[PDB]
């Protein structure tokens, strides 16, 4: 059996700059003195993507800045000029043996200047506390870079039950990263207390931005 | 170019058995080998195996051997996969693809015994203390639903830029999503907002409006 | 007597025949007759080492004779068990052609065009001259460039090779050319 | 008396030994060793005729036999005034070669490799495997894709075409691909 | 031999359009089904450039909005979209029978928004006026379209003796059609009047323009 | 890619001989044949044969044998072109390609028994109406030379954005020409202009700067 072992796990380069993905082989996979070696690339919530083949050959209608390299059983790939449409992950795979197997994949980041997000929190629907529960959604978009936690706190003391977090995948059109909390609780929580803060720590400011609202005017 | 159309979702109990069809178009489907694959926690891609569907003989992973067998239907130039005694380590995405260029959507499989609901959508309107910003952003709650997936958009396809989808997070058997669309201040309540959210396993098109408090 | 030899006469004029027709023309019925005669060529050999060791005019021609004679028919032997192994696994019978173990299988408007390869490749190019196709050598019939297969396969014995399309050329409006190159591999 | 037999099975073996040889590779020596025996043809043809001939059985016999070696003789002398015309033209020790009366010129690093070309077509492939190059079937030694000749040309009896080389490609590397397409053609 | 009747013998198209140069041969050029046409274009000052050959295969390196087209007698050279660097002569060539014969060649007018003529008039130099001789010149710098003509008075009286004019080819940077006009004289003639005027009359305004120096302040 | 230098403009008197090389680079000059093509007044491009420079059989236009003659000097990778008893039709310019996409850049040949003449240059400055405007107008007038051509340059090739030259006029049996640059009213006389003109039939290269009167 083969194991293609892909490195690094996750990548982070700036636009215009050189990207380079490795995949080793456990054995060689030579046939003949040819190495089958496809590159594929797969954004989110889409199928994968074949960039090469045959370990060298771009495939028609790919940009010409996709290039496969490697020979043995170290292979590569450059992506040169990094563009804002490429943060996805890229996976290396063997057509020579059965199985043919594929690469772990390395996820690659777009590398952007450093932005605030856009926090924002709302308050739940009284359609949603119709049914007896409520749940506090803090907004915080178009940020960068992924590291950010939020500090949920009612009343002044923190909260760390109930709170869900889902971060997106790096954009496309923007290239920068996306989140969302969610403090899921019910009515009699709810009404026990007023006001709600949602503040994001980020290393793109001093201090936390806070946003908050309490129901004295809502 | 070439085409391929796969089943959607299908939430299976465990070890019941299901079909996986791929319906081919723009070539002729005799003459392609149809190779399928599988793509676990959404990055573990696994190849399943390859049917010639000329002649009809396969060659499949050994890990999959006895768990997927490759058919093909000539006549609807459809290709079909079968999963056999199912299990909770079988939910994946199963895509198909031809000459490794071409592939389908992927039929997203969840295996579980747990019940089906339709997502309870709320509206996300901000507080009269949310105006900070110089364009108002509004979002749509899909609460408490079952199974993966659900196709969250923005009145009815108008809304198609400037829209975050976040992905769900499934707690207590049921997952959970949020989606937020950034208006500009002068457009709500000025132009109507709806979150108009899709659960297929269901059959719910709920079309949500995002009222002001 | 003389009968071998004029029999002979009459295989070297239709070998000429076949030579200078079949290699200019590709038609599929005479590219089998070139194929049988082929094949029809190596009994002819035995027929006559066993001839000339039956009359044997000393010891050593006819030991020479047999002796070439068993050469020939284990050479005949071994091909017939490779031949029916790629039977075995294609089950086609191109696989008995007299010229080599290995085929291809050519996608071509619903129907695949299986036709005796002399060497699997990494590359094998395509060639359209005023409409009609020649992969490999062998005239498959009339075809234009943008309805080309986009994906052919190479079988020998325990081995199955996929090729898919590179770059496709347009030249003098209804001839063209292409190539097809390895992607992927099959054992077993 | 069985003489001609054993040495008409030793050319069938040679035959043989070269057909599946020659197919395969195409070594410069093993070709024109090929193209020497492709002639020998010819002769061995007409000795068997009239071989034949002169031991007629009855009448028919050899009147057909010697009808036949004189079809054989006049066609020999036609390709032999077809291919003295070729050589007045091309002044190249080439057109003399039993296979045909079409000629390649390939400008490769400094030399010109001289070949037989079956047909001569409006599209031309060249495909580089593994470094060594093959345009219409023949071995013309080590290339690679960027020093490729820009242009060849393809003489004939009265006719000279002149090709250039079309899209070019690289496969996994080492090996490679392109076409020649003709652009001007000059007669006399 | 073969005569190539290439038409039109001028044409004039605006950016973005199509352009469809015709060239008929006397006798079919078909050899072997096949006709072998080539086209070029040949700008100012350089030589012949391959566009097309055999008829309808582009050169290496051509944009392929060139196009070639015909069979047996009639052959069609397509340009779409015109652009802005299109402007030169277009050339049908047969590389079919000896000899190769060329077309008479249409040159490729480009179209482009009336502009007005900065006439400049300069006086003779002293330098030249110092070996007896003097010659006015005109500069009507980026007009269109080409026709123009220039009215030389001197003291109210048009001269039509001694007045050279050198048009230059269409310009590529930006389509403008430029004009020279030179009235020579002698000493004698040149200083017997001090008032000297370069009247242009141009399609892209009223009345003529008119740019005159006397030779008071010189 | 493929190189293709020839000899310069040359004036021969009519009945006489002279050689036009063209010399290969970037390429195996025996590799490709070489063609010959003159264009006369400017638009008639006719063909005059071609050379295979390996065994060195040509193939010339019948219009054009007895007229030109073509070899090779497989030595120093460079054709060459006798044109034999030259006359007022044989004015032209010589090109020679290869493949007929690189070409040489032209051979221009003036066949006239007139005598050569060094160009008188002059300067242009603007009397008082061209003094008003945002960016003054400068020209050369290359006056009374001969033979074909002249290369006109601003300042030694720095000035190339608005440089207009116009085509020479024969009359009297001497060229004329013009020369016009725009540049801003703040480049002069504040920075040095200078026409440089270099006629390469009489060995000449007059650099003259515009004054102001
Ligand atoms: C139908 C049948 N047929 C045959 N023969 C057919 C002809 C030969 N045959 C198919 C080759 C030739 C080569 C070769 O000549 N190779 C040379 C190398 N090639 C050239 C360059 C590279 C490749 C190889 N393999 N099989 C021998 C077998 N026998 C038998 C009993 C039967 C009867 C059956 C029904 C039981
Ligand atoms: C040196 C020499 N040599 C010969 N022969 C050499 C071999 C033959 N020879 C060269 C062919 C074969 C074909 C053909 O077999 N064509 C078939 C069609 N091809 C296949 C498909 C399309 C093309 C054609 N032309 N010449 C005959 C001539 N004789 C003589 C007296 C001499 C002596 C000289 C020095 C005076």
């Amino acid at each position: 059996d083969i194991v293609m072992t892909q490195s690094p796990a996750s990548l982070a380069v700036s636009l215009g700059q050189r990207a380079t993905i490795s995949c080793k082989a456990s054995q060689s996979i030579d046939y003949d003195g040819d190495n089958y070696m496809n590159w594929y690339q797969q954004k989110p919530g889409q199928p994968p993507k074949l960039l090469i083949y045959t370990t060298s050959n771009l495939e028609s209608g790919i940009p010409a800045r996709f290039s496969g390299s490697g020979s043995g059983t170290d292979f590569t790939l450059n992506i040169h000029p990094v563009e804002e449409g490429d943060a996805a992950t890229y996976y290396c795979q063997q057509n020579n043996e059965d199985p043919y197997t594929f690469g772990g994949g390395t996820k690659l980041e777009i590398k952007r200047a450093d932005a605030a997000p856009t926090v924002s929190i709302f308050p739940p629907s009284s359609e949603q506390l119709t049914s007896g529960g409520a749940s506090v959604v803090c907004f915080l978009n178009n940020f960068y870079p992924k590291d950010i936690n939020v500090k949920w706190k009612i009343d002044g003391s923190e909260r760390q039950n109930g709170v869900l977090n889902s971060w997106t995948d790096q954009d496309s059109k923007d290239s920068t990263y996306s989140m969302s909390s969610t403090l899921t609780l019910t009515k009699d929580e709810y009404e026990r207390h007023n006001s709600y803060t949602c503040e994001a720590t980020h290393k793109t400011s001093t201090s936390p931005i806070v946003k908050s609202f309490n129901r004295n005017e809502c | 170019e070439v085409q391929l159309q796969q089943s959607g979702p299908e939430l299976v109990k465990p070890g019941a058995s299901m079909k996986i069809s791929c319906k081919t178009s723009g070539y002729s489907f005799t003459g392609y080998t149809m190779n399928w694959v599988k793509q676990s926690h959404g990055k573990n891609l696994e190849w399943i195996g390859l049917i010639n569907p000329y002649n009809g003989d396969t060659s499949y992973n050994q890990k999959f051997k006895g768990k997927a067998t490759l058919t093909v239907d000539k006549s609807s130039s459809t290709a079909y996969m079968e999963l056999l005694s199912l299990t909770s380590e079988d939910s994946a995405v199963y895509y198909c693809e031809v000459i490794n260029t071409y592939w389908g959507q992927g039929t997203l499989v969840t295996v579980s015994a747990a019940k089906t609901t339709p997502p309870s959508v709320y509206p996300l309107a901000p507080g009269s203390a949310a105006q900070t910003n110089s364009m108002v952003t509004l979002g749509c709650l899909v609460k408490g639903y079952f199974p993966e997936p659900v196709t969250v958009t923005w009145n009815s396809g108008s809304l198609s830029s400037g829209v975050h989808t976040f992905p769900a997070v499934l707690q207590s058997d049921l997952y959970t999503l949020s989606s937020s669309v950034t208006v500009p201040s002068s457009t709500w309540p000025s132009e109507t907002v709806t979150c108009n959210v899709a659960h297929p396993a269901s059959s719910t098109k709920v079309d949500k409006k995002i009222v002001p408090r | 007597l003389e009968q071998w030899n004029l029999v002979i006469g009459f295989l070297f004029l239709t070998w000429i025949c076949l030579l200078q027709f079949a290699y200019a023309n590709r038609n599929r019925f005479l590219y089998i007759i070139k194929l049988i005669f082929l094949w029809l060529l190596w009994p002819v050999t035995l027929a006559c080492f066993v001839l000339a060791a039956v009359y044997r005019i000393n010891w050593i021609t006819g030991g020479i004779a047999i002796a070439m004679a068993c050469l020939v028919g284990l050479m005949w032997l071994s091909y017939f068990i490779a031949s029916f192994r790629l039977f075995a696994r294609t089950r086609s019978m191109w696989s008995f052609n007299p010229e080599t173990n290995i085929l291809l299988n050519v996608p071509l408007h619903g129907t695949i065009l299986t036709r005796p390869l002399l060497e699997s490749e990494l590359v094998i190019g395509a060639v359209i001259l005023r409409g009609h196709l020649r992969i490999a050598g062998h005239h498959l019939g009339r075809c234009d460039i943008k309805d080309l297969p986009k994906e052919i396969t190479v079988a020998t014995s325990r081995t199955l090779s996929y090729y898919k399309l590179g770059a496709s050329q347009r030249v003098a409006g209804d001839s063209g050319f292409a190539a097809y190159s390895r992607y992927r591999i099959g054992n077993y």
